[PDB]
């Protein structure tokens, strides 16, 4: 979609073929592997997790600091 | 014993195809208002229902027997 | 210093989206390719590149972005356990 | 299959019915069935048929029946569910009202229905003022319906009482559609220019001819050509040809290039019009007077060709040829009832052809060379007349007041002033000034005996109107 | 010379001096927004005016705005501001079916404030922006050269600050009791807390329901009328200019 007017106005308004726009049907969902994510690569680094703990490797203090990193 | 669904159910069934319902309904709403335009005006009186031809090949409305009052 | 501490396209109106997108810290997610790729157009356009960036840019700085992580978290854990 | 599908669907376990609806949309997804987009039985229409023929228990999102009916031609059975879906919805919730009936306005606007779009967005609108614009631009009263319009969204501004997004998109779009129908081209050019709009600003230049004359602006307006490329449309590629056919003018391209660009435009045009439903609707107008400027762009092409060749030695003896080419031209027009942005491309593409022509032929002559400027008061003296007829108010008055200025004094020229001076006279109130002053004086009444008798009889009825019964007497009796 | 204010600055003080003067600003509070006594637009509590929420919360001058209150000509007391507060506070969407007097029955139904005043004292980022922004204004040319404002800001403090407690303790006890005595209001609050981290089946139809929906599936919203205010801006200039034509 080319032209920079916008899509999906319901307004009053094309190509031979135009391009599906990407949808899923049902999954974890983007918000919950964002999330996971840095957990994911602290368990990586870590070396390993034992049964019965997870997620919580990082302070709260230090999530943010990590953050900080990645965006600057 | 007469809701108001009787009409629309008929002419649903008459029409196994959509496009050709959606043709019939859609000149039906433009010939309806030229009538009630033209009985409106002239005050045209007694308008039973035997009185409105619906034409179901293409969706005319002729109404019959009008006369000034 | 003091004054920042104080026919034709509109180079203008792409750069100021930008500050549209929250931040990592602000919001909580991980960056990633979507993130990335919205930020991307923005400095292009500061920097005089029209045509834009190449269409495999993203992938390539969300690697980039995660393994300077993963190698800043082992530098620090190493010294400590 | 048709027969089949229900049948086999009443027989599904009622536990297990999600899992196959979301199969079915999947499967309607895939990106393999675009080798089946021409052949007209193919599974695209055959799946939705069957999963709409038992809707309640067969639930499929409105978007992607909206989506996959306008590549399949599915027109028909997509509405069928999106406004039976309306009065009955399947799920109480208000995102899903929202959505359902955004879809079918869609539907509706590009089937070119523009009565059902209006009489949908009447009920659901929640503002008065945007109420009263829909109702008002459905009489083709814009002015009325831009001042509307403003009201709202002053009113709005407020934020005492809330409202939504479409709404919101709505004043902005129809807004500019209003300006658009009003030629206010001025400010619209620059409002593209500062939001980067492509299309608009391509519209908009489009109509300034002399801008098409510099080589460096030309040369600017290639390059948002050739940005705006990437997705082809045939307006797009109708600016590509015109662009193309500029470029042979000068002698900076083959014919070959320009026939095989129009050639591609040709088969554009030809697949969009395979899509549409077999019968003839109101979604059919403009793809015709695409192939009707299609063909007077190949035959202008010859035009220039012609032009240039023969007048490279010098011969003053193809004004005879060009003059059946344009008295053929002559008789192609579309119908009074239809859009005035029709009328206004026609005018603009025959200025354009017209100041090509008056552009190579003045530098020769330094009566038989000044054909341009005679054709060029015929259209604009015959689109004034329709756009009168269209009750536009002083779209008539500027196009007959902007040909004040035009050399070469004719008899030709001459008689089309006359014509417009004639038709100066609207029969409006509140005129009475302009009336007076052309009784006062108006060049002369020597030319011929019934212009100045019209002439006449507009005086004495102008005159029925302020009493003067015995000088209007004696006007028309003269 | 001016009058100084006193070591501590209260609400009493500053309100009965300037008693029977206009108040600096005019805040309107609502159920989700708030906005000035002139102003036409609103604010929401969620978009980037909450830091001024925020400063009244905590009766500090709004240093970021300093630049925009200086263009308005805000009035200040004694380098300090007094606010009023207003306090205002205190069917079947997207069917088909309603009925409202402009529109057909449908045949599918049966038929058809608190006052208050407050006052924010000042701080030394007020009086850093403040010197930052006379720097770079133009009036020499510039308002301020830099190599003046450290005796530009030593005479202000002087001004300020024109007494001062210079008499020397002889042990401990005096030290605190000395210290227990000018404790500040502003300056003794506390050490802050350490920082902290059947309808699904509903849920999931209605987000199943919303696929391929261009813009409503993101969500599942702050106008600003920036194209209204470009056209009017477009529209003004144009017909000043055909004035002169």
């Amino acid at each position: 979609n080319i032209g920079g007017a916008g899509s999906g106005r319901p307004t009053y308004t094309q190509p031979a073929l135009p391009k599906t726009p990407a949808f899923q049907l049902e999954g974890e969902g983007e918000r919950v592997l964002n999330k996971k994510k840095l957990d994911e690569l602290v368990r990586q680094v870590c070396g390993g997790t034992a049964e019965g703990q997870d997620g919580n490797m990082l302070t709260p203090e230090v999530e943010e600091s990590v953050l900080n990193m990645a965006d600057a | 014993f007469v809701d108001h669904t009787i009409v629309l159910e008929y002419f649903q069934g008459a029409y196994p195809n959509f496009a050709d319902f959606w043709l019939f309904r859609r000149r039906f709403s433009y010939q309806l208002a030229a009538l009630t335009f033209m009985t409106y005006t002239m005050h045209i009186d007694k308008r039973y229902p035997h009185k409105m031809n619906i034409a179901r090949g293409s969706g005319n409305i002729w109404g019959s027997e009008a006369v000034s009052y | 210093v003091l004054m920042e501490h104080a026919l034709k396209m509109n180079f203008d109106l792409e750069i100021r989206k930008r500050y549209a997108q929250p931040l990592a810290v602000e919001s909580g997610e991980f960056p990633d390719t979507s993130n990335i790729e919205s930020r991307m157009l923005p400095f292009c356009y500061e920097a005089g590149l029209s045509s834009g960036h190449a269409p495999d840019a993203a992938q390539f700085m969300s690697i980039a972005t995660e393994t300077f992580i993963k190698e800043v978290m082992s530098a620090i854990f190493s010294r400590t356990r | 299959w048709v027969a089949l599908f229900p049948m086999f669907w009443s027989a599904v376990p009622k536990e297990d019915r999600p899992d196959l609806e979301r199969g079915l949309v999947t499967l309607l997804t895939k990106d393999y069935h675009s080798r089946q987009m021409d052949k007209r039985p193919n599974v695209v229409q055959s799946l939705m048929a069957g999963a709409v023929k038992t809707w309640p228990h067969c639930k499929i999102p409105p978007h992607v029946l909206k989506f996959e009916a306008k590549t399949y031609d599915a027109w028909y059975t997509a509405l069928h569910q999106l406004e039976n879906a309306a009065i009955k919805p399947e799920i109480d919730s208000a995102a899903v009202r929202e959505s359902n009936l955004d879809a079918l306005v869609d539907l509706y606007s590009t089937l070119g229905e523009d009565d059902l779009f209006y009489g949908t967005w009447r009920r659901r609108c929640q503002f008065v003022e945007t109420n009263a614009g829909l109702s008002y631009e459905q009489h083709g009263m814009w002015e009325k319906a831009q001042r509307m319009y403003e009201s709202a969204q002053i009113k709005a501004r407020t934020g005492v009482i809330p409202f939504s997004e479409a709404e919101y998109m709505l004043w902005e779009d129809h807004w500019v559609l209003c300006a658009q129908k009003l030629q206010q081209w001025e400010i619209l050019q620059d409002f593209a220019k500062h939001e980067n709009f492509q299309d608009l600003l391509l519209e908009c230049a489009w109509r300034n001819t002399e801008y098409w004359q510099n080589q460096e602006n030309r040369d600017q307006l290639d390059t948002v050509i050739k940005g705006v490329m990437d997705a082809p449309t045939p307006r797009r590629y109708f600016f590509q040809a015109f662009m193309s056919l500029l470029k042979l003018h000068n002698k900076q391209e083959t014919p070959q290039d320009f026939n095989r660009v129009v050639d591609e435009a040709i088969q554009l045009s030809i697949r969009k019009w395979h899509q549409l439903p077999k019968r003839l609707t109101a979604a059919h107008v403009p793809l015709l007077q695409n192939f009707q400027q299609l063909v007077e762009l190949h035959d202008a092409s010859v035009i220039c060709q012609s032009l240039a060749q023969t007048n490279a030695s010098n011969l003053d003896v193809k004004s005879g040829e060009l003059k059946l080419l344009l008295g053929s031209w002559r008789d192609r027009l579309p119908n009074m009832w239809d859009d005035i942005v029709a009328w206004q491309d026609l005018v603009t593409w025959r200025q354009h052809v017209f100041g090509l022509i008056n552009a190579t032929y003045l530098q020769l002559i330094p009566s038989f060379a000044y054909r341009g400027y005679h054709e060029t008061a015929w259209i604009i003296n015959r689109f004034a007349h329709v756009a009168r007829k269209h009750a536009l108010p002083e779209v008539c008055i500027s196009q007959l007041s902007r040909i004040y200025t035009l050399p070469n004094i004719e008899i030709q020229e001459a008689f089309l002033k006359l014509r417009e001076q004639a038709k100066c006279h609207y029969q409006n109130p509140d005129e009475l000034t302009s009336g007076l002053d052309v009784i006062n004086n108006t060049n002369l009444n020597y030319f011929s005996a019934p212009q100045k008798a019209e002439f006449y009889t507009l005086k004495g009825m102008f005159l029925e109107k302020l009493g003067q019964k015995e000088e209007a007497d004696t006007a028309f009796g003269t | 010379t001016f009058d100084a204010p006193p070591y501590v600055i209260t609400p009493e003080y500053i309100l009965k001096k300037f008693a029977g003067h206009p108040p600096s600003l005019i805040v309107h509070l609502y159920q989700n927004h708030f906005r000035f006594d002139q102003q036409e637009g609103m604010f929401q509590y969620k978009s980037p005016m909450r830091i001024f929420i925020e400063h009244l919360r905590n009766r500090t001058v709004p240093h970021e705005i300093m630049e925009y209150l200086i263009q308005g000509g805000v009035p200040f007391y004694e380098g300090c501001l007094i606010v009023q507060v207003f306090d205002h506070r205190t069917t079947v969407p997207f069917s088909i079916h309603n009925h409202n007097p402009y529109i057909t029955p449908s045949p599918y139904v049966p038929y058809p404030p608190t006052v208050y005043t407050v006052v924010l004292m000042p701080t030394a980022q007020a009086l850093h922006t403040d010197l930052l922004l006379k720097t770079v204004t133009p009036r020499d040319h510039m308002e301020l050269d830099p190599k003046n404002i450290y005796e530009v800001e030593a005479k202000i403090l002087l001004a300020t600050y024109p007494k001062l407690d210079l008499e020397p303790t002889k042990n401990a006890e005096e030290t605190i009791a000395k210290l227990e005595k000018l404790a500040h209001p502003e300056h003794s609050h506390k050490p802050p807390e350490p920082k902290v981290r059947d309808e699904a089946l509903a849920a999931e139809q209605e987000r199943y329901m919303l696929t391929l929906d261009e813009r409503l599936s993101s969500k599942l919203w702050e106008p600003r009328f920036e194209r209204f205010k470009l056209i009017e801006n477009i529209k003004q200039e144009h017909a000043e200019k055909k004035e002169q034509e």
